RNA sequence: AUGGUAGGAUAGUGGCCUACCAUGGUUUCAACGGGUAACGGGGAAUAAGGGUUCGAUUCCGGAGAGGGAGCCUGAGAAACGGCUACCACAUCCAAGGAAGGCAGCAGGCGCGCAAAUUACCCAAUCCUAAUUCAGGGAGGUAGUGACAAUAAAUAACGAUACAGGGCCCAUUCGGGUCUUGUAAUUGGAAUGAGUACAAUGUAAAUACCUUAACGAGGAACAAUUGGAGGGCAAGUCUGGUGCCAGCAGCCGCGGUAAUUCCAGCUCCAAUAGCGUAUAUUAAAGUUGUUGCAGUUAAAAAGCUCGUAGUUGAACUUUGGG
RNA sequence: UGACCCACUCGGCACCUUACGAGAAAUCAAAGUCUUUGGGUUCUGGGGGGAGUAUGGUCGCAAGGCUGAAACUUAAAGGA
RNA sequence: AGAAUUUGGACAAACUUGGUCAUUUAGAGGAACUAAAAGUCGUAACAAGGUUUCCGUAGGUGAACCUGCGGAAGGAUCAU
């Protein structure tokens, strides 16, 4: 069957992008990286989990 | 036809791609040495991979023979010119003990930061860029550039350049055509 | 005294006993009947034109169930009758019968891929404008 | 076919061709044959090293002019915008006879996935003359153009109605004075995308760069395409369906509360650009010389001799001045 | 002399024991000296089937051997 | 000077015929292959799978397969 061409990507809860300030573009994206990946520590629990999915 | 001419890139990727090994010492770089992407660590890091062998394929003559010396002598005094390695290091042999690291305090991106006019390492760059700075009373628009020994202290601030001259610069031809 | 000749006028000897040897491993087989140019679709290649005829159903191999899309083609060159396979959504639709596509390989070689049968084809192109945007709809069909 | 000797032949050399002679030349270090969806290279993609593919295509060679031949001119052509034929095409006709070659620019047809205006000029660039002056779809330049590539707009800053994230006191309020912030009242500033005097540019205009006049308040001047189980960033939100529609590159969802389908809101990723299919690359140390595997995973020939191939003990002036 | 004992050796045909090493492991004085990657050289394999079939070519009287496809199909088949 | 024409030549278009490679593709018919939700008759293998499996061969055999010779152990034993 053909039918079910598609289906899915019918039912797809249409959804928006969302405006913002926006991301700095280079050298600068080192100075920003860079502050994040340490130096203020961030987190100090074992190591440093890159992007925590809400406990 | 005409002389067909010749280029070689600069660029020697890694073996492996991904690593969170060697990945977070290039953003320890980048970063701390103002850069840019990674195509600069690896500039370098061909550069350096370049010399090493140089070393290695003498060493392997014996010592004494007119190649290894002649090199050396000339190899070396090309390492003197640019503050790379000393005086006191060079016998060859040791040019080898060279990482990535020293290198870079030579690039003029950072040499202008230590010479402080600059803020960080940034307000180091757009001064570059921007037509700032200048060594004899010539600019240069270009943060690899590789600082030769022997010049450095003529490192500025040009006449052209507004931190040092001909004119306010730009924004100055308003707060004084608005009260 | 390991099996090979070894002592210096061992040339003669050696060059065949390599060149012979090469034959069975598989790679240097394609390279010298070579296969590539008389067996197989693309020849000597890598991509190429073709045209559509029906949208055929597939369904999974198992460890599977799913019932994929694929295409029969024509094409503009041997003639082969191949099939070829579909991405993203359904994408069918957007192959409307007796079109103009563009295809290519499967990044396998001959072989075949996961959980496909006798199938080696994939649709990049269509009347030529992507598909990759005929599904992020940069473009749309004349 | 391979050489000798002599002549014809050519602008010459040479079995180029012929007189007579001799029996040679190539061949597992791959000849001759078959294939090539082959015009060669410079070079293009890929890019740690070593690599693998593609170079019909902007320059350098060669080859055709619808097939095939033969030759007139000229130094210079086996010319095809030159001619004879032949054959495969197809045009005019008062049917007697004529005349014809886009794979030059254009354009239409056909083929097919697959690719554009019957437009303006010798002004540049260069070439042809008898020649400064003609002429030149060579060249240029406009039109169409998402093939790619470069730059980079689509909103800033206030203050406010609260919420706050701090701080100085808290004998309990809570304010507060440095701060981000949800706002559905906000008001002053700023521009060009479009429109358009002029100058510009242009052979001649379009555009660009300039700039008078204009032009930003959300219902605008509105940014899309693809996902939101995993791979792999991100919805155990709401609604419908009930192993049927459908999705899913692969693992797999769906048989009455579906984190996959259809769709609402919501968020994630790229973003004037995304997807999709095909071919190739890296990934591929799953073609390997650098770098593989061969006890059973797929693989040591049944065992030995061998002509090629391939490797091959050491020793021939060191030391000192 | 010979059988014998023991001492030693060279060449076997194996065996035990370790694991310093190697391996996916089971185990291996070789399957060791291999990412610190290279002593000499001949064969073979590159997913599972289709199938060592169909085809041609060839050796045999025949049985049959050696040579050896592809289309198609498939997300596993397998080792310890 | 010298046109039509013309002798024989070498050039060699053409076309007819064979004759062949090499691609195509038809086709009464056979023989297999594979993919499928649950159709048949069986129970061969995996346990000592109820006759222990397997190779190479030869002949049987509603079908899986069964039986001779000699192997192998991947064995159900590394044992006087």
């Amino acid at each position: 069957s053909l039918a079910r061409a598609g289906k899915v990507k019918s039912q797809t809860p249409k959804v928006e992008k969302t405006e913002k300030p926006k991301k700095p573009k280079g050298r600068a994206y080192k100075r920003l990286l860079y502050t994040r990946r340490f130096v203020n520590v961030t987190l100090v629990n074992g190591k440093r989990r890159m992007n925590p999915g809400p406990s | 036809p005409r002389a067909p001419r010749t280029y070689s890139k600069t660029y020697s990727t890694p073996k492996r791609p991904y690593e969170s090994s060697r990945l977070d010492a290039e953003l320890k770089l980048a970063g701390e040495f103002g850069l840019k992407n990674k195509k600069e660590i690896y500039r370098i890091s061909f550069q350096l991979s370049k010399i090493r062998r140089a070393a290695r394929d003498l060493l392997t003559r014996d010592e004494k023979d007119p190649k290894r010396l002649f090199e050396g002598n000339a190899l070396i005094r090309r390492l003197v010119r640019v503050g790379v390695l000393s005086e006191d290091k060079k016998k060859l042999d040791y040019v080898l003990a060279l990482k990535v690291e020293d290198f870079l305090e030579r690039r003029l991106q950072t040499q202008v930061y230590k010479l402080g006019l600059a803020a960080s390492v940034h307000h180091a760059r757009v001064l570059i860029t921007q037509r700032h700075i200048a060594v004899g009373k010539q600019i240069v628009n270009i943060p690899s550039f590789m600082v030769r020994l022997d010049s450095e202290k003529h490192i500025d601030f040009a006449p052209t350049s507004p931190f040092g001259g001909a004119r306010p610069g730009r924004v100055a031809r308003r707060n004084a055509a608005r009260k | 005294g390991k099996g090979k000749p070894r002592g210096l006028n061992s040339a003669r000897k050696l060059r065949v006993h390599r060149r012979n040897n090469r034959w069975a491993e598989n790679n240097y087989k394609k390279r010298l009947l070579g296969t590539a140019f008389k067996s197989s679709p693309f020849g000597g290649s890598s991509h190429a034109k073709g045209i559509v005829l029906e949208k055929l159903g597939i369904e999974s191999k198992q460890p599977n169930s799913a019932i994929r899309k694929c295409v029969r083609v024509q094409l503009i060159k041997n003639g082969k009758k191949v099939t070829a396979f579909v991405p993203n959504a359904g994408c069918l639709n957007f192959v409307d019968e007796n079109d103009e596509v563009l295809l290519a390989g499967f990044g396998r070689k001959g072989k075949a891929k996961g959980d496909i049968p006798g199938v080696r084809f994939k649709v990049v192109k269509v009347s030529g404008v992507s598909l990759l945007a005929l599904w992020k709809e940069k473009k749309e069909k004349p």
